[PDB]
RNA sequence: UCAGUCAGUCAGUC
RNA sequence: GACUGACUGACUGA
């Protein structure tokens, strides 16, 4: 009911990463893709959505390596890594096959699955849910940033052919 | 002691425990050093009471020598056998004749053994009773390993006891082979060189060898060159201006050199410029007017070449480095003021473009991207970064130190002992300090070639090659640095030719690992017969294959420096001149640039070219010279030729 | 067959 | 720590 469909923007796309015409598929290119040089570009294999959010839930499927999904806002610096600077709250799948959460630049460790983000700044509540065959509960915390928040993603860029896409389930 | 030998390690020693000269081949990361230890321990215990046996271990690179020496010392400390080492670093070494006899296990760097053999302090190689070579692949051509083996073979074929010979290698190499037959040709010739008889490789226990040893994956990164570069445009225009000035004064510049279709950024252009230097320098006239011509051509060519070197350095490093190179040359270093103005005319534009970040060198940007992603993936990793030349080591060190993006990295250096072209490398305690530090705070190593052939820095998860290529032997040794499992190698380059070369090298490696499986099926005595044939033939070939007052002028201003009949070599290496006239033919700098002793410089204020330096011998300090700075002209005839090193030139040498 | 860069190694004088 | 000499291999090019 409160579900929305965020759409990747070409605004922040990283050179290495690539996007599809439908603008709901994000993958890693086989070769670098030229793009305009600006301080806006991440310079790291990450991406930021454009649906500015100031009751929003969205589901990203992680089937088809290492992925980070989260929420960050426009203040975040491009060169810093997603989830490790202050403004950004993310869930990452480490390289040691463990699932960890980075909130308020604090490490917090905790089997993978397709995951969502559910945010309501109306009470300053941020929640993740890993939904596959069952409504499993993942790490949930409290965090409020003054600026409106954007969905965000990080996809391991050295290994071609891993893609992350967005699923708009319906009531 | 606590090490428990693995199965294949026991398998790889039997052919050598039996006493046959052998060659041991296994992938990188196998326990070759441990295997050598087992062979040596079993060979040492065999001798009966009253007779003891010496073992020798060679190793051609100093860091490798220290690592191997330490391993041997620790292992045989308990048993009580006494190990030692002789190298170039040892100072006022006690007589080698005595040190060899005192100690049982001797670790050398082979050029020492060749020195002593030729001098006559060690009479005959019969003293030793085991030789171990840590790169069997180097024994060929005229490498010092092969000169030791030449002496050995000459002793055996003609007409005492002769020592066993082992070799360890991870890749025997294919030489110039194009098909499997040529590979077999080369491999058999290698085996013949060191009196081989058996090649031993893991066959029975291959299943285990796969689980413990990990083959790192390989990847290729091709980088787009810049769409448009301002630095290249400006410097090339300057080069063309200088080239036109060069064109004017001499009637013909193109004829002097056959090289054609020159491009500004290549090495071909460097060859052209140098050949033009060395051709103009020999132009002669029938005799003061041409001095201006020679001086002018010297200056135009020199500055042209220096701009060329700037362009190359700019290609492989950050632009600031090239600008620094040029600025330093002009600071240090008539026509000169003309070209000084011509550079200062544009210098502000170069400074502007240097600091605009959007023109950052794309290769270095890719290096930053790859390092950042890899270190983000696994926070605990250690990287080795291989670079061709020594200048690039310092450039990359600066780049890592002051880049905001790559904070995690904490670099270290590693180069070779010798000091060359105004850069001086590490000393042995420094190398030991770096390597033991990796055992720590450092997280990335910057190496030249010396860190191949087994540095054994465990827990490496990333090898990065910065336009590094070579014959397949080098590829295997370089890709094998990453001892830790999960490791990767990235070949990072901009030229498509290099990307092609690495693919053909991988194919060559597959061909080699086939042509060494083939050679294991022959009978056990056909090998010995054909090896003896090759040895004898090559011995015949090698044995029979061997059996005044010229004026010296200045390379730049052509003034009568000295005469050959007034140069007396001192102690057979330093060269010096005598006489009051020569003391008037140069003017020592009152405060020399290094200061750290005074240099020499041409007497005239017109010309200031590096004649030599001043050094102190016993009571009296003498002036020494470098032949690179003179031109020889015959006393009667007018002939002129250029000698890069003293050895080519032949005069009536007379001791001091 | 001749050239030019590069990287390793040894010797001698301070 | 910096000075001068030799040795070897690899990569280019003509
Ligand atoms: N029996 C063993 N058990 C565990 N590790 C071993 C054993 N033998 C050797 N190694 C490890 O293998 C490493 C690499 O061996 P090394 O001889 O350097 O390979 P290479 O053939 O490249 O020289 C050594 O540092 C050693 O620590
Ligand atoms: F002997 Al190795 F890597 F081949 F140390
Ligand atoms: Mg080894
Ligand atoms: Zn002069």
């Amino acid at each position: 009911q409160w579900a929305i469909h965020p759409t990747f923007n070409l605004k922040s796309l990283s050179c290495s990463l690539e996007v599809s015409k439908d603008s709901r598929t994000v993958t890693v290119s086989h070769r670098p893709q030229p793009y305009r040089w600006s301080c806006e570009r991440f310079s790291t294999s990450q991406v930021l959505c454009s649906q500015a959010l100031s009751k929003h839930y969205w589901e990203v499927d992680t089937r088809n390596s290492h992925w980070a999904v989260g929420v960050a806002s426009w203040e975040m610096s491009r060169d810093q890594v997603l989830g490790r600077t202050m403004d950004s709250c993310c869930v990452e799948w480490k390289g040691t096959s463990q699932l960890s959460a980075w909130h308020m630049v604090k490490e917090t460790v905790l089997r993978p699955g397709v995951v969502g983000i559910w945010l309501n700044l109306e009470e300053g509540k941020l929640a993740f849910y890993s939904v596959d065959n069952q409504e499993k509960l993942l790490y949930e915390c409290t965090i409020s940033a003054s600026s409106p928040l954007y969905p965000a993603f990080w996809l391991y860029g050295l290994h071609p052919g891993n893609y992350l896409i967005i699923k708009q389930v319906k009531v | 002691s606590p090490f428990k030998p693995r199965n294949y390690q026991l398998e790889l020693a039997l052919p050598a425990m039996k006493g046959k000269n052998t060659i041991i081949c296994a992938p990188t990361g196998c326990g070759k050093t441990f295997v050598s230890l087992l062979i040596c321990e079993h060979h040492l215990k065999k001798f009966p009471q009253g007779q003891k046996g010496k073992v020798v271990f060679f190793a051609n690179q100093i860091p490798v020598y220290e690592q191997q020496k330490s391993v041997f010392s620790k292992y045989f400390e308990r048993h009580g056998y006494r190990v030692t080492g002789i190298s170039g670093a040892t100072a006022e070494n006690v007589p080698v004749e005595q040190i060899v006899e005192n100690n049982d296990i001797i670790i050398l760097t082979p050029q020492i053994l060749v020195n002593n053999l030729k001098k006559g302090t060690i009479p005959s190689l019969s003293i030793f009773t085991l030789m171990i070579f840590d790169e069997c692949h180097n024994t060929s051509k005229q490498h010092p390993y092969n000169m030791i083996m030449f002496n050995y073979l000459d002793q055996k074929l003609g007409g005492g006891p002769l020592p066993q010979v082992i070799g360890l290698t991870a890749s025997v190499g294919v030489g110039d082979a194009k098909n499997t037959d040529e590979a077999l040709d080369y491999i058999c010739k290698l085996c013949a060189s060191l009196d081989a008889s058996v090649i031993a490789t893991v066959k029975h226990n291959l299943e285990e060898l796969e689980q413990v040893v990990y083959k790192p994956q390989k990847f290729f990164r091709k980088v787009e060159s810049r769409i448009s570069d301002k630095f290249k445009y400006i410097i090339a225009q300057l080069m063309r201006d200088t080239e036109s000035l060069a064109k004017r004064i001499c009637k013909d510049l193109e004829n002097l050199s056959q090289i054609q279709n020159r491009e500004f950024g290549t090495q071909k252009y460097e060859q052209w410029i140098v050949t033009v230097q060395k051709a103009c320098m020999v132009f002669q006239m029938p005799k003061d007017e041409e001095s201006r011509i020679c001086k002018a051509l010297f200056l135009y060519t020199s500055h042209l070449r220096k701009y060329n070197d700037a362009l190359i350095i700019s290609e492989h490093a950050r632009m600031k480095d090239a600008l620094d190179y040029l600025k330093d040359f002009f600071s240090n270093v008539e026509i000169e003021q003309d070209l000084t103005q011509r550079f200062e005319e544009k210098l502000q534009e170069l400074e502007s473009v240097s600091r605009d970040p959007s023109n950052e060198n794309p290769k270095l940007e890719d290096l930053c991207f790859i390092l950042q992603e890899e270190y983000h993936l696994n926070p605990e990793t250690i990287t080795i970064l291989f670079v061709k030349t020594r200048a690039l080591v310092d450039a990359l060190k600066n780049w890592i130190e002051g880049n905001p993006k790559l904070s995690f990295l904490k670099p270290g250096i590693l180069t070779g002992r010798g000091k060359t072209n105004q850069n001086t490398g590490m000393t042995l305690p420094a190398q030991k300090c770096i390597l033991d530090a990796f055992k720590g705070d450092h997280n990335i190593l910057i190496a030249t070639s010396v860190a191949d052939e087994g540095i054994d820095i465990a827990q490496c998860n990333l090898v990065i090659l910065y336009e590094y290529v070579g014959n397949v032997i080098k590829m295997i040794q370089t890709r094998g640095r990453g001892r830790a499992r999960g490791s990767k190698c990235f070949l990072l380059t901009s030229n498509a030719g290099v990307i092609e070369k690495e693919q053909i090298n991988m194919y060559k490696e597959k061909m080699m690992n086939d042509s060494i499986l083939r050679l294991q099926t022959w009978d056990e005595a056909v090998f010995r017969e054909k090896i003896l044939h090759i040895q004898t033939h090559e011995k015949f070939i090698r044995d029979s294959q061997e059996k005044e007052n010229k004026k010296l002028l200045c390379r730049k201003c052509k003034a009568l420096a000295c005469y050959t009949a007034d140069v007396r070599v001192i102690e057979e290496c330093h060269y010096t001149v005598l006489g009051d006239a020569f003391k008037e033919c140069f003017v020592s700098r009152p405060h020399p640039k290094p200061k750290k002793r005074a240099k020499i410089f041409c007497a005239r204020q017109n010309c200031s070219h590096d004649w030599g330096i001043h050094v102190k011998y016993k009571t009296f300090e003498i002036p020494v010279i470098k032949i690179e700075s003179f031109v020889v002209e015959d006393i009667a005839t007018g002939v002129q030729t250029l000698y890069s090193k003293w050895k080519d030139f032949h005069f009536e040498k007379i001791p001091f």
